[PDB]
């Protein structure tokens, strides 16, 4: 049937790809020697989206890890959830990028890139109906932005029609853990303009304020942004995976959600966010959770939408739910927040309604939006890239690995049409 | 002898299949095993086999298996004939492109073969019963098609649809105007009749009137399948005035390219409100024609009635009936075009509206299902055709369908045929 392919880019796509299978056996019920302890029939039904038959009935979790340091699938093999997958969807170089987009991207990712396909055909030969890839990865990152825009290229290449989205880690504002970040965002971004369907915006320090704020933190790690990151990816797949009311493909979603074909930017939200203590005083109902996601503190990408306007909003429902709850509060939010939304797009709202909530909770629900809080992002990260490539800092290297100046330069006029083009429609 | 076949096309006309089978086994008795432990007009949307075991007949067509195997891990998958349950391997995606062009292509002929087998087992083959959404991508492509072949083949057969409105204000998709709009052109190009029925009114409807708590699609479907049983029990047994689907054609439409019925169905009521309701023929007939009780959030007084038909169940007399009518004829709030001396065809049947069980509807003795047809629905038209010209004025979304193998012309034909359409309703408004 419906089938999906992960892969995952090194570093935080495989981190965060472990954390997101560890949700994903949480779902079904898989344990992880690979045996299913599932009490639910719902959940071995559609289960082959994301897993294969093993001949001794152990699920295989359809996946490609992929990284240029091995340390880090190390710690993922030393994983509980680490024995799911098979030493075949294990493949990496000895040698990582150190954070050069044209080092991996031109040098180290080829011949990976190589195997990774033949990898991919083979997933690609098990699959009945493929519907698409899906790929966790970061911008800004040598492996991930390189290896990931290589990739995503030639499988686009071999599979055009194909569904292609990608869930990406934008550049923090106020923030960095790395230099050079606005070069390796720009070519990846580049490439994943042109050759993607759609993709994700999730900014690290927005995921801090907001589970600090909201869940009253004190010591948060990444794996619990993950977490969070991994519950959205999740929560946008369940009407793939289980059955409701308007269960939504990925590719139709992605139809509602692109208006034009460049423009396919989206801000992903997530409700109910509470901490605990806090959840006794909290009714869970529609209202609550569109309030919760429809608030700018609640959007997981860094930036403000109330500068801005929505070309179209997906809202996705988990649980046993009302669609005239639903649609009252869409009409309602949709009239007093008149003039946050295009006029030439009458009904801005896309639903989708599924009868499983996630374990834990009695209902629940995820925002994707899209705005040119985007373009308000794409404004920042074209302003450091001119001001980092103007002094022409750190460039050497990128020269060093035969990355031409002309590259860049169509990368930011490309960026410049983008933005442009966000501007364009407003 | 006397037949018909009921087509489901997309999850609407699925599961409202579901609720309308289960309500026409709950009328006749029968069980999910086809097993039913004077009523022939069952035969009439049944078969049967050697162990006495009756079969429906219907083709449920889903270009993703979704909640057609939801129906095949359903109760009634003991009921439904393997064979007649169809998927494919994926969606139309809302993209009327895909299910009137890419995919439903390669899928119909076997729904078109299985039709035909389904024909070939009928007698006096009536016409057809196709349940969709209006601007739903698989349902909207997939039943123009169908409708088109389904048309070509068996020519005169009655066709006849239900189509789900889009509502004026809430939405569950930002395409739904291409869809419909291109729907209702290759649509109205062949369909004989076609009932339009908005959800949002459904909803108005039942929380104001029903008084239940904020519902979802399944009392909605539960309310539209007691209407469509109720015009199939006004054919499905033998009342004082019986009524052949050839003769709601011919009263109903008044030229070959204006059918649009707008349902309304009474009584709508609380089982609590039932004890200090008495219900009269009159009465019902009274609430009948109030706008808010319209299964439409179409407003009648904004235009004139052309055609109107009133089926009655259970206990009604035509005399109180006709009294009624005349007394309905004295109002002037209701308005009927110069050129039409009477625009009322009646019907009655000693069959009872039956509840379902754990139904949230109010158990009555008789009930009244109204048709009607006026030019507010062109207003309708008019602001689903202003909202597709702005959506279409900047060429939002139209990538997919070109990329898909659409054209620009059509849609621009679409806008034409639409316009005619307005300019038709108006015309004849006069
Ligand atoms: N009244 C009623 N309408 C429904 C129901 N289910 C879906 N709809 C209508 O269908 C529209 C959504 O599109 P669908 O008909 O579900 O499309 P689909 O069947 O999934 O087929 P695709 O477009 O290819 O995905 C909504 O606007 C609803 O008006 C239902 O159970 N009852
Ligand atoms: N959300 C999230 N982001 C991460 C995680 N680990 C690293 N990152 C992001 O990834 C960036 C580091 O890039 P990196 O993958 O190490 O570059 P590379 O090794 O050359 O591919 C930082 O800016 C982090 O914000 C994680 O566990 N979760
Ligand atoms: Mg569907």
């Amino acid at each position: 049937m419906r089938e999906i392919v992960h892969i995952q880019a090194g570093q935080c796509g495989n981190q965060i790809g472990a954390k997101f299978w560890e949700v994903i056996s949480d779902e079904h019920g898989i344990d992880p020697s690979g045996n299913y302890v599932g009490d639910s029939d719902l959940q071995l039904e559609r289960i082959s989206v994301y897993y294969n038959e093993a001949s001794s009935h152990k699920y295989v979790p359809r996946a490609i890890l992929v990284d240029l340091e091995p340390g880090t699938m190390d710690s993922v093999r030393s994983g509980a959830f680490g024995h799911l997958f098979r030493p075949d969807n294990f493949i990496f170089g000895q040698s990582g990028a150190g954070n050069n987009w044209a080092k991996g991207h031109y040098t180290e990712g080829a011949e990976l890139v190589d195997s990774v396909l033949d990898v991919v055909r083979k997933e690609c030969e098990n699959c009945d109906c493929l519907q698409g890839f899906q790929l966790t990865h970061s911008l800004g990152g040598g492996t991930g932005s390189g290896m990931g825009t290589l990739l995503i290229s030639k499988v686009r290449e071999e599979y055009p029609d194909r569904i292609m989205n990608t869930f990406s880690v934008v550049p923090s504002p106020k923030v960095s853990d790395t230099v050079v970040e606005p070069y390796n965002a720009t070519l990846s971004i580049h490439q994943l303009v042109e050759n993607t369907d759609e993709t994700y915006c999730i900014d690290n320090e927005a995921l801090y304020d907001i589970c600090f704020r909201t869940l009253k933190l004190a010591t948060p790690t990444y794996g619990d942004l993950n977490h969070l990151v991994s519950a959205t990816m999740s929560g946008v797949t369940t009407s793939l995976r289980f059955p409701g009311q308007l269960n939504a493909d990925l590719r139709k979603l992605a139809v509602n959600m692109v208006p034009f074909p460049r423009l396919h930017f989206f801000m992903p939200g997530f409700a109910p966010l509470t901490a605990r203590g806090s959840q006794q005083y909290r009714a869970l109902t529609v209202p609550e959770l569109t309030q919760q996601m429809f608030d700018a503190k609640n959007m997981m990408a860094a930036c403000d939408p109330r500068h801005g306007r929505y070309l179209t909003v997906a809202t996705v429902f988990r649980g046993r739910m009302s669609m005239k709850e639903v649609d009252e509060q869409m009409l309602a939010i949709q009239s007093k927040n008149s003039s946050y939304f295009v006029e030439w797009i009458p009904n801005n709202v896309k639903v989708a309604v599924c009868d499983i909530p996630p374990r834990g909770l009695k209902m629940s629900s995820t925002f994707i939006g899209n705005s040119t809080a985007i373009q308000e992002l794409f404004k920042r990260i074209s302003e450091q890239f001119t001001a980092m490539f103007r002094r022409k800092a750190f460039l050497h290297w990128y020269t060093g690995e035969g990355m031409d100046e002309m590259e860049f330069t169509e990368a930011e006029s490309n960026m410049n049409d983008l933005v442009s083009e966000y501007q364009q429609y407003q | 002898m006397r037949e018909c076949i009921s087509i489901h096309v997309g999850q609407a006309g699925v599961q409202i299949g579901n609720a309308c089978w289960e309500l026409y086994c709950l009328e006749h008795g029968i069980q999910p095993d086809g097993q039913m432990p004077g009523d022939d007009s069952f035969n009439t949307f049944f078969s049967e086999t050697g162990a006495g075991k009756h079969v429906p007949r219907a083709v449920f067509v889903d270009l993703e298996p979704t909640v057609i195997d939801e129906v095949r891990t359903g109760t009634y998958r003991q009921l439904f004939h393997p064979e007649q349950l169809i998927t494919g391997k994926e969606d139309a995606a809302n993209n009327y492109a895909r299910g009137h062009y890419t995919i439903g292509k390669e899928i119909i002929d076997l729904v078109l073969d299985r039709i035909r087998k389904l024909a070939d087992q009928c007698t006096g083959l009536q016409g057809f019963l196709v349940f969709h959404s209006f601007g739903g991508g698989t349902g909207s492509g997939f039943t123009s098609l169908l409708m088109e072949r389904l048309s070509v083949d068996y020519g005169k057969k009655s066709k006849l649809e239900f189509s789900i409105y889009p509502a004026p204000q809430v939405s569950t998709a930002v395409v739904e105007p291409y869809n419909s709009i291109l729907t209702t052109h290759t649509t109205l190009e062949h369909s004989d009749c076609a009932f339009m029925v908005d959800n949002e009114a459904i909803y108005d409807i039942c929380r104001r009137n029903l008084d239940i708590e904020r519902p979802t699609y399944t009392n909605l479907n539960r309310l539209i399948s007691q209407i469509v049983s109720s015009i199939t029990a006004s054919l499905r047994f033998d009342g004082a005035l019986n009524v052949d689907l050839t003769e709601f054609q011919t009263n109903l439409v008044p030229y070959p390219r204006i059918h649009f019925p707008l349902a309304t169905y009474a009584p709508v009521i609380s089982a609590e409100k039932a004890y200090h309701e008495q219900l009269s023929v009159a009465e019902i007939t009274n609430a009948c024609f109030e706008p808010a009780n319209q299964m439409v959030k179409c407003d009648p007084r904004h235009g004139k009635y052309m055609a109107c038909c009133l089926l009655y169940r259970g206990d009604v007399v035509p005399k109180d009936v006709n009294a009624a009518i005349a007394t309905i004829k004295t109002k002037r709030s209701i308005q009927f075009v110069d050129w039409c001396p009477t625009g009322f065809k009646v019907g009655i049947n000693y069959q009872p509206p039956t509840v379902v069980p754990g139904g949230d509807l109010a158990k009555v003795q008789r009930a009244v299902c109204m048709l009607s047809n006026t030019t507010a629905i062109a207003e309708a038209w008019a602001r689903l055709d202003h909202k597709f010209d702005l959506m279409y004025a900047k060429r939002a979304f139209v990538h997919w369908y070109v990329g898909e193998g659409m054209e620009e012309g059509e849609f621009s034909e679409a806008r034409e045929d639409m316009a005619a359409l307005e300019k038709d309703y108006e015309e004849v408004g006069v």
